[PDB]
């Protein structure tokens, strides 16, 4: 299959800026008929893809002059001139020169804002969950910027990787920040074997990680 | 010279021997080349003048005549009148053959020994003419009944051995056709090496050599990135290695199921 | 305008047959050059083309799924169909049909239809309150949460204080923990608000006809 390599995967921009997205194919997209069937689409949340550019550089009906496509063979570029809020979403390249038709992984065009450290909060298992024999430790990492963040769980100072379930919100439309939920699920037996539970957030806003902890023996 | 004349006008070849009615002489027809142990010879004690008739098909450049008067210890006179005859050279090549001793050892068998040059050729599966590989290879001198040692790393059914003399093609023996045949749909890659870590990858296509990667609609240019990977992955067969070059045979059967969408 | 609308069952079990319908308007499959393709998108992932059909009934399939796919059409009814046999979890995706004439492949897409393939049975969620660790809050704000664990299928609706508390809320996308879904929500309020005032998360799982209200209580000693 023809692999469509799209770069960057995430593209933070300010409104009014220019954005450039690259698509490289694993083989030439030049068809035997001489045409190059490389397309660009935009997909918004909860919506279906909309065709922007067909055959490398042709703007589809109703597509503004601010979108332009270029390239040839295996190397292609989409340029967006004065980014507006309505342009935010996921851009994908597609090829239909070859069977199967294939697509890039998508470039998320997102908004840039000033760096913001996450607000970190840790939660022990509820009595109700413990009665059920389960023990989930939840950590919220809220309203941070940029989106890149690492969460490390520690039990009595030792790193724990297994049983970690993470979820992330999309960028907030009003404050342009990101939030994350990290849940460490253990058996109640495992939980009852250790005292200290720590959620550590590594973000570009601090050289040292943001640490939130609790001790299983409370009040 | 004033005793021998040639007439190729009687649809046959005539040796007009202009001697006196009374002349007794020995006549011998020979092929001027080392033949080996005692073989029966063409010889005639005569009483000239005579007309020796030959067939246009017997003509070879080394076909010479030896005459001598029938006197004790008489000196023998030798004449080679077919040295530059067009028909002789024509017949000579019809009878010549190239053979394999070892992959890296070839032998030329011809009635006469003329200066000749040999080199490897690449035949495409689509009937189109066999394209020689000069460059990165060169036309090397091939001598009749003497071993031609080529550094061929591997035999290929698509490879033929070409033989030229007087800068004209005379032989095209596809030495690996019965042994490894038929023709494989393999792309030939020709990396020309040079100064400053130089290596230019090229693909021998029916319509000349195309450098890779290329923007064309031609089979190998389109598959450029894949062929460059096959090579690097070692899926390509090395046919020849040198200080300033390498030949590679890349099979295309892996791309046989690849189809284009309809437009 | 060109309009396309996909339909099919929302949930199937592995090994069952998925039958999808694309009902369209604004174009005809009797038109020379006209075509329609089916494409799918697993949540948060890339698109995967499935099959294509032209006005002349020339059909194309994704080679990896070829034996399981059948594309067909009914020109008189303005419909295209896709049959996917022997479904499995990897067939969970949003399925789109797209108008795809010869010069402009996939130029108009439908809004898609969501399909979930799973062997999981309808399971009501367990709803757990997330109160801060026992001890009086010293900060100006306090963060509370609600953990909605082990339900099937999606969705659940989650509100705070019956919808009256909406600012400072983060409801996270559900993720799969084996066969079951789990989601969480956080709410941030002033320390003068909680615990002096009631904060309850309201979770509804319409599929299991479950509605749970969990008041967030301050934790006591162990
Ligand atoms: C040719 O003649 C000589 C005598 O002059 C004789 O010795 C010789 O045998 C003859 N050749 C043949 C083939 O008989």
């Amino acid at each position: 299959d023809v692999v469509m390599t799209q770069t960057p995967l995430s593209l933070p921009v300010s409104l009014g800026d220019q954005a450039s997205i690259s698509c490289r194919s694993s083989q030439s997209l030049v068809h035997s008929n001489g045409n190059t069937y490389l397309h660009w689409y935009l997909q918004k949340p909860g919506q279906s893809p909309k065709l922007l550019i067909y055959k490398v550089s042709n703007r589809f009906s109703g597509v503004p002059d601010r979108f332009s496509g270029s390239g040839s063979g295996t190397d292609f570029t989409l340029k967006i001139s004065r980014v507006e809020a309505e342009d935010l979403g996921i851009y994908f390249c597609s090829q239909n020169t070859h069977v199967p038709l294939t697509f890039g992984a998508g470039t998320k065009l997102e908004l840039k804002r000033a760096d913001a450290a996450p607000t970190v909060s840790i939660f022990p298992p509820s009595s109700e969950q413990l009665t059920s024999g389960g023990a989930s430790v939840v950590c919220f990492l809220n309203n941070f910027y940029p989106k890149d963040i690492n969460v490390k769980w520690k039990i009595d100072g030792s790193e724990r990787q297994n049983g970690v379930l993470n979820s992330w919100t999309d960028q907030d439309s009003k404050d342009s920040t990101y939030s994350m939920s990290s849940t460490l699920t253990l058996t109640k037996d495992e939980y009852e074997r250790h005292n200290s539970y720590t959620c550590e957030a590594t973000h570009k806003t601090s050289t040292s990680p943001i640490v939130k902890s609790f001790n299983r023996n409370e009040c | 010279l004033p005793w021998l004349n040639v007439s190729a006008d009687g649809d046959n070849v005539h040796l007009v021997l202009n001697v006196s009615e009374e002349q007794h002489f020995g006549l011998s027809l020979y092929w001027n080349q080392v033949q080996g142990p005692p073989k029966p010879r063409w010889h005639k004690n005569l009483t000239g003048p005579q007309i020796i008739t030959l067939q246009h098909t017997d003509l070879v450049p080394c076909l010479c005549i030896q005459v001598w008067p029938l006197e004790p210890d008489s000196v023998r006179t030798n004449i080679c009148p077919f040295r530059e005859d067009p028909r002789a050279h024509q017949n000579l090549w019809q009878a010549a053959r190239l053979r394999l001793l070892t992959l890296q050892s070839w032998l030329l068998d011809a009635p006469c020994s003329l200066p000749a040059e040999a080199a490897l050729c690449w035949r495409a599966p689509g009937g189109d003419p066999c394209q020689p590989l000069v460059p990165p290879l060169s036309w090397e001198q091939v001598t009749v009944d003497k071993v031609l040692e080529f550094p061929l790393l591997k035999g290929h059914p698509n490879l033929c051995v070409q033989v030229q003399s007087s800068e004209k093609l005379q032989l095209q023996e596809c030495l690996w056709a019965d042994s490894l045949g038929p023709l494989k749909d393999d792309v030939l890659l020709l990396e020309t090496r040079g100064p400053q870590d130089q290596r230019s990858l090229c693909a021998l296509e029916p319509s000349g050599c195309t450098s890779l990667p290329s923007k064309a609609s031609t089979r190998a240019a389109r598959l450029g990135e894949y062929l460059l990977q096959d090579l690097q992955s070692g899926q390509c067969l090395q046919l020849w290695d040198d200080d300033l070059g390498a030949l590679w045979a890349c099979p295309m059967d892996k791309y046989i199921h690849k189809r284009e969408f309809r437009h | 305008q060109v309009t396309l609308k996909e339909s099919g069952p929302g949930i199937l079990q592995p090994s069952q047959t998925l039958s999808l319908t694309c009902s369209f308007s604004g174009f005809s499959l009797s038109t020379s050059g006209m075509g329609v393709s089916w494409i799918r998108q697993p949540s948060g992932k890339g698109l995967e083309w499935l099959a294509h059909i032209y006005w002349d009934n020339d059909r194309y399939y994704n080679p990896s799924l070829k034996s399981r796919l059948t594309i067909s059409k009914d020109t008189f009814s303005n419909q295209v169909f896709l049959k996917i046999t022997n479904v499995d979890t990897a067939d969970t995706a949003t399925y789109y049909c797209a108008r795809s004439p010869m010069n402009t492949w996939g130029d108009y897409w439908g809004q898609g239809t969501s399909v979930t393939v799973s062997s999981a049975k309808t399971t009501a969620p367990s709803v757990y309150p997330l109160a801060p660790v026992c001890g009086d809050t010293t900060g100006s704000s306090v963060t509370l949460g609600c953990l909605v664990k082990g339900y099937f299928p999606e969705p659940v609706t989650l509100t705070w204080n019956s919808g009256s508390l909406s600012s400072g809320v983060h409801t996270f996308p559900a993720v799969l923990q084996s066969d079951l879904y789990t989601l969480s929500s956080s709410v941030t309020v002033t320390s003068s608000t909680w615990p002096s005032q009631s904060i309850t998360c309201n979770v509804a799982h319409p599929a299991s006809s479950t509605k749970v209200d969990k008041k967030i209580e301050p934790r006591g000693p162990t």
